[PDB]
RNA sequence: CUCGAUGUCGGCUCGUCGCAUCCUGGGGCUGGAGUCGGUCCCAAGGGUUGGGCUGUUCGCCCAUUAAAGCGGCACGCGAGCUGGGUUCAGAACGUCGUGAGACAGUUCGGUCCCUAUCCGCUGCGCGCGGAGGAAUCUUGAGAAGGGCUGUCUUUAGUACGAGAGGACCGAGACGGACUGACCUCUGGUGUGCCAGUUGUUCUGCCAAGAGCAUGGCUGGUUGGCUACGUCGGGUUGUGAUAACCGCUGAAAGCAUCUAAGCGGGAAGCACGCUUCAAGAUAAGGGUUCCCACAGGAGUGUUCCUGGUAAGGUCCCCGAGAGAUGAUCGGGUUGAUAGGCCAGACGUGGACGCAUCGUAAGGUGUGGAGCUGACUGGUACUAAUAGACCGAGGACUUUCA
RNA sequence: GUAGCGAAAUUCCUUGUCGGGUAAGUUCCGACCUGCACGAAUGGAGUAACGAUUUCCCUACUGUCUCCACCAUGAACUCGG
RNA sequence: CCCUAAACCGACACUGGUGGAUAGGUAGAGUAUACCGAGGCGAUCGAGUGAAUCGUGGUGAAGGAACUCGGCAAAAUGCCC
RNA sequence: GUCCGAACCCACUUCAGUUGAAAAUGGAGGGGAUGAGUUGUGGAUAGGGGUGAAAGGCCAAUCAAACACCGUGAUAGCUGG
């Protein structure tokens, strides 16, 4: 229902800048490269309004026949990635249209979505901030234990949703209201004030800020 | 960073020589006091000739932390001793003199009198 | 902790059937004079050679 | 070169250092060595660093190589035979090839060997 | 990547003098005073230079009123009007952290070429 | 009920639920100038501090805070921890007993095990199905998370009040706590890197080094991991409502918030925000690709074998991934890793030589040498070579 | 029931009362005596020295803690026995 | 023939117990400790892999007992003149 | 029956172990260490007895009366079958 502008990019890393109030600002560098409209979704044929964007450099021998046919119908060269943008203005998008970082101006607030860095199987003390037990005073082989995990004969069970150890990281995380610092479209570079999820080289979705601003 | 039980020296001439942080004002559960934060202290040691007695509960503003202090321009300031300056309950010093360097964060519209009496504002 | 009850035959077999191994795959030696089966990306134990029909290199003196 | 990330060979990092240095020395002594996959792949970077340092023969370089190895006979071999053998090679002075497994403990085995043929 | 570096080149400055930790330095730091601005000189000894592109920063230690004050400045910060080098020290360490616990004659640095 | 054992106080950890609400939200009546209160209706979304004393619960006190709620869950939680108290054998004191001994009197000391089978729960795979086999992108039935709050400025010294005093409803700024991601900054780490150095043994010796002593010990320290670090977040709202305030209006010629109906009305309810999600067997939808193979039995073809297409897996090189599976990238049509070359970071002036000093050593040659992770190049090395799986016009019925 | 001692390893009431120490002290330290239920070889009251005894305080010191992070290792984990 | 032990006492080829003699060098007060000698060993399942977690060590910003029944453990101190 | 401190003897604290390496130990500290010391060999004291710097401690890995055999197929208003 909401109209969203969007673009796809790659997390190149971070550096720092100084703003006009001489304030040090951390900036993430996103190679908000050229994206092409591979497919437009309409209520008539698909049931919702969204725009599928491409983006990515792919080797010709690593694109299969179904993907090649999809891109041939789109009328564009094959791209590595394909990500949709749920926008209510999908129609205004034509098949094969060119999208560049200049879709965002010098002070727009954006939401950046990416897959967070993985940590493997994490303990409770790390993946949930559990305070363990003391290091001394008789603590017996339970320094990083989760403590109790329930009650007693009532309910004689462990409630669903209890926080215990497990695999943390590698998940969809959206960080909101990041003010774009600068856009240089002729080389497809975006400087966004903040820290975005994911390791260097990961795919990032930069969309217009859902909550507009602070 | 100044927390409960941290002992600080005094940059005033009130006669107090050492304070013990009893609390860090500014909200519940607050851990630490930084440059320009107000704390409740007890006077562990004082000069025998002075207007402050040992065991007196006072309020002070923290100047000269040891840890570090970031500034919006990306620079940092660091001292070699945790200091504090006593207050009269209205934001004004109890003493009539300030000793040693004073942080610039005291001159955030708040402690004008202390900054004026500061021998050096860094 | 200790096993409260003797596990049933069905459950014991359900768990035990998963203790198994996969067969080693083996690949035909590229050397025409050998034609034997060896592990992939591994020198042929018979000819003691490695590489494609053309650029073969001796690896094991066997 | 790059550290080993995971747990070290021989049950101790000091023992891993000793193992890698001795294994490189034995590689240079014998031309080739069968030393299981992980040891060979971990000794390859150090051995190639040493060979590259030995590609140019100076007294200072010989002393620096003798910091490792520590057998001057092997240092002489490295600076006289292995070194000049790689005049035109830009790295890649060694190669690793898998052999199979050990019956006793199923250790995947491999032979690492210094390149023998001249690049020219 | 080098894209990061070429972006950093837009923020890096060129009028930085050459100096090492152990050198006496006056940093002309710009101080904002409400409507006013001023240039205040921080004079001291460089005790550290944490390097790397636009991230380069250096630490200056001063002894004022019986207390030591350390200030860390990003080498390309726009708050620094300029940097003056007074003495070139003769030290043996990259980081002069031992000077924190030294005062008096034990805390003074030899001059270069002495 | 349990004595062929249901371990008994308080704290720690982890929560969850009730509302008989401590704070924050809303409203009536007030014995409600203002400011505040005090009553008792709504309301459980979130929040509800750190210490001194005592084994304590309780309680008192100190300093805060928007507030320091009350209770249930075997007085939650010892196959999670604690053993200070209690309730073993030792001993002492008081009291009692002739005595052995006794004491909800006191005191000092005092062993507490478990490799998880089943359910439960947090994670992660394999299989099969999803009426052909695949590749990609998805809808959201439904599920989860999130929901705190202060101070100051302004409206305004306005309203009110005799004064002193001092607003509501709005606007802005800056915080605390909590929390998501993250490593540019700061801090920590550092079994790598550089450097110094003690003892000792060794490389014949000099020179230059090596082993061991916790990395022998020290001084630093990139990458990675991280918080003490820096960025973001709670919301601005919508709908139906609670108490409550109403409009029109009878029964009952009036009146009445109500009987017909309509409107306002809270941090609560459902959305909004974030995340999972078609095993949603109701197994979805779009787009794209591959195609009517072969041989047998057959009994409407049926069904079973066999080679393939699209496609995928094994294997190998790896990390942005990871306990293992998995995931992602690369596999010569190749920069996937190592090496190599250059750079940056880090250390801080190598060896040799010259010169000065009796010597330890100093200076020069020379930001030297060394050097990992980061960056850019470069096929030099290894990603050889190959196998294996995988449809068939894809069941039937009716429609068009 | 004397000397002496006393809320004591004895004091139930009880966290007695006052004083010291702490920002805050049911413990401690010195006093009071109202000794539930001290007391003179089952010794009374003291005592330098001594104590892996019990108790309180100050200082130094620290991952005990605010608040944990990171490193290496023996198990755990994967493969073979 | 073993004999501060794989052969003895412990059910074991068991991190336990077992009397006496010899016992070099350097640093050292030392028969402590470190590295070595005479001499003897590489230890009687391995190969891997940065999971959580447990054990065993290491380091730590600022604070410094706020931990806790209790400074439990650790740190600091440490030698000679 | 001095002090510090190895051997030696001990066993205060803590952690680990607790189907252990071990039916009482191991790591880290800790007490004594010329003495009422410790240790080897042989010997003496025997069950209502021993011995005990005294804990009902110890007397062949469970002692408020050892172990073995015998009376004996003790007895059990009790539990089981
Ligand atoms: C402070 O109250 N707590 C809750 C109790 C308690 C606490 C700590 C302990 O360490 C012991 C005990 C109980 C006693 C019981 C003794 C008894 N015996 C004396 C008759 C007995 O019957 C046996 C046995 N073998 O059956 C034992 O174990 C026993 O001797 C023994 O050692 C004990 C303990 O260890
Ligand atoms: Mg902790
Ligand atoms: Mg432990
Ligand atoms: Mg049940
Ligand atoms: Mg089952
Ligand atoms: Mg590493
Ligand atoms: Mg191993
Ligand atoms: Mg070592
Ligand atoms: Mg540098
Ligand atoms: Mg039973
Ligand atoms: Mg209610
Ligand atoms: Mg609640
Ligand atoms: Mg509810
Ligand atoms: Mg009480
Ligand atoms: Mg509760
Ligand atoms: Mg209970
Ligand atoms: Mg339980
Ligand atoms: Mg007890
Ligand atoms: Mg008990
Ligand atoms: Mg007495
Ligand atoms: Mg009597
Ligand atoms: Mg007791
Ligand atoms: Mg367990
Ligand atoms: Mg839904
Ligand atoms: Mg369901
Ligand atoms: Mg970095
Ligand atoms: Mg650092
Ligand atoms: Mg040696
Ligand atoms: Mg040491
Ligand atoms: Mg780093
Ligand atoms: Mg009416
Ligand atoms: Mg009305
Ligand atoms: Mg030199
Ligand atoms: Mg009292
Ligand atoms: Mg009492
Ligand atoms: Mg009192
Ligand atoms: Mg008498
Ligand atoms: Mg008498
Ligand atoms: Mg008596
Ligand atoms: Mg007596
Ligand atoms: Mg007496
Ligand atoms: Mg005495
Ligand atoms: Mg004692
Ligand atoms: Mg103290
Ligand atoms: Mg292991
Ligand atoms: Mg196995
Ligand atoms: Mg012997
Ligand atoms: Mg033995
Ligand atoms: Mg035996
Ligand atoms: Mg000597
Ligand atoms: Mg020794
Ligand atoms: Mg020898
Ligand atoms: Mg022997
Ligand atoms: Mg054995
Ligand atoms: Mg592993
Ligand atoms: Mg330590
Ligand atoms: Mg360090
Ligand atoms: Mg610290
Ligand atoms: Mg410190
Ligand atoms: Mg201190
Ligand atoms: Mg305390
Ligand atoms: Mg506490
Ligand atoms: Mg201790
Ligand atoms: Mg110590
Ligand atoms: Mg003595
Ligand atoms: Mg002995
Ligand atoms: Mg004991
Ligand atoms: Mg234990
Ligand atoms: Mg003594
Ligand atoms: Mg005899
Ligand atoms: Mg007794
Ligand atoms: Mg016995
Ligand atoms: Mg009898
Ligand atoms: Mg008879
Ligand atoms: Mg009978
Ligand atoms: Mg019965
Ligand atoms: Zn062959």
């Amino acid at each position: 229902e909401r109209t969203v502008k969007g673009v796809l990019g790659t997390k190149l890393g971070m550096t720092q800048l100084w703003d006009e109030h001489n304030r040090l600002v951390p900036v993430t560098v996103i190679q908000a490269g050229p994206c092409v409209v591979t497919q437009v979704r309409t209520p008539e044929t698909d049931g919702y309004s969204a725009v599928q964007l491409g983006y990515g450099a792919v080797k010709a021998k690593n694109v299969t026949k179904p993907e090649a046919g999809h891109f041939e119908k789109a009328g564009v060269t094959p791209r590595r990635h394909l990500v949709e943008l749920r926008t209510a203005d999908a129609s205004e998008y034509t098949l094969g249209q060119e999208i560049a970082a200049d879709v965002f101006s010098e002070s727009d607030f954006v939401d950046v979505t990416g897959t967070s860095k993985g940590k493997g199987t994490a303990g409770v003390m790390k993946r949930h901030g559990f305070g363990g037990l003391r290091a001394t005073h008789g603590v017996h082989r339970k320094h990083r234990s989760p403590g109790s995990i329930g009650g007693c004969s009532t309910p004689g069970k462990v409630i669903k949703g209890l926080r215990m150890a497990g695999r943390m990281g590698v998940e969809r995380v959206t960080v909101q209201n990041l003010q774009v610092h600068s856009v240089d479209a002729e080389r497809g570079i975006m400087l966004v004030r903040g820290a975005v999820p994911g390791p260097k080289g990961s795919l990032l979705v930069v969309r217009s800020a859902a909550k507009k601003a602070a | 960073m100044i927390q409960q039980e941290t002992r600080l020296k005094v940059a005033d001439n009130t006669g107090a020589k050492e304070l013990l942080c009893i609390r860090v004002l500014g909200g519940s559960k607050r851990r630490y006091a930084y440059l320009g934060d107000t704390i409740v202290c007890t006077v562990k040691d004082a000069i025998p000739g002075g207007n402050v007695k040992k065991g007196e509960v006072v309020k002070a503003v923290v100047v000269r932390t040891v840890k570090s202090h970031r500034r919006p321009d990306g620079s940092y300031i660091k001292f070699d001793e945790n200091a504090a300056v006593l207050l009269k309950g209205d934001g004004e010093p109890r003493g009539t003199r300030i000793f040693g360097p004073i942080a610039r964060e005291l001159r955030e519209k708040k402690f004008m009198r202390i900054v004026s009496l500061a021998p050096e504002v860094i | 902790a200790v096993p409260k009850r003797k596990m049933s035959r069905s459950n014991t077999r359900h768990r035990r059937s998963q203790w198994k191994t996969v067969a080693t795959k083996l690949v035909t030696c590229a050397n025409p004079a050998c034609g034997e089966k060896h592990l992939p990306h591994t020198a042929c134990p018979s000819c003691g050679g490695y590489g494609p029909r053309g650029d073969r290199r001796q690896v094991v003196e066997a | 070169p790059k550290p080993t990330k995971g747990p070290r060979l021989g049950g101790s990092p000091a023992h891993e250092r000793i193992i890698l240095r001795n294994l490189a020395s034995q590689l240079f002594e014998h031309g080739r060595v069968v030393t299981t996959v992980t040891k060979a792949k971990r000794v390859r970077p150090l051995a190639e660093k040493l060979i590259n340092r030995a590609k140019t023969d100076t007294v200072a370089n010989r002393r620096f190589v003798n910091r490792t190895i520590t057998d001057r006979g092997i240092v002489h071999i490295l600076f006289t035979e292995i070194g000049p053998r790689m005049e035109g090679r830009d790295g890649g002075y060694t190669r690793v090839t898998r052999i199979g497994i050990r019956k006793g403990d199923n250790a995947p085995m491999a032979v690492i060997e210094v390149i023998s043929d001249k690049v020219a | 990547s080098n894209i990061i570096d070429e972006i950093d080149k837009a923020s890096m400055r060129d009028d930085i003098p050459e100096f090492r930790p152990g050198d006496s330095v006056k940093v002309h730091v710009k101080v904002v005073e409400g409507s006013r601005t001023r240039v205040q000189v921080f004079s001291g000894i460089v005790i550290s230079r944490t390097g790397g592109g636009v991230q380069e920063s250096f630490t200056v230690r001063k002894l004022s009123f019986g207390t030591g004050v350390e200030r860390t400045f990003p080498l390309h910060s726009p708050i620094i009007d300029k940097i003056e080098v007074d003495r070139h020290g003769a030290v043996r360490r990259a980081k002069l952290y031992y000077l924190r616990g030294r005062r008096g004659k034990a805390a003074k640095i030899k001059e270069r070429g002495s």
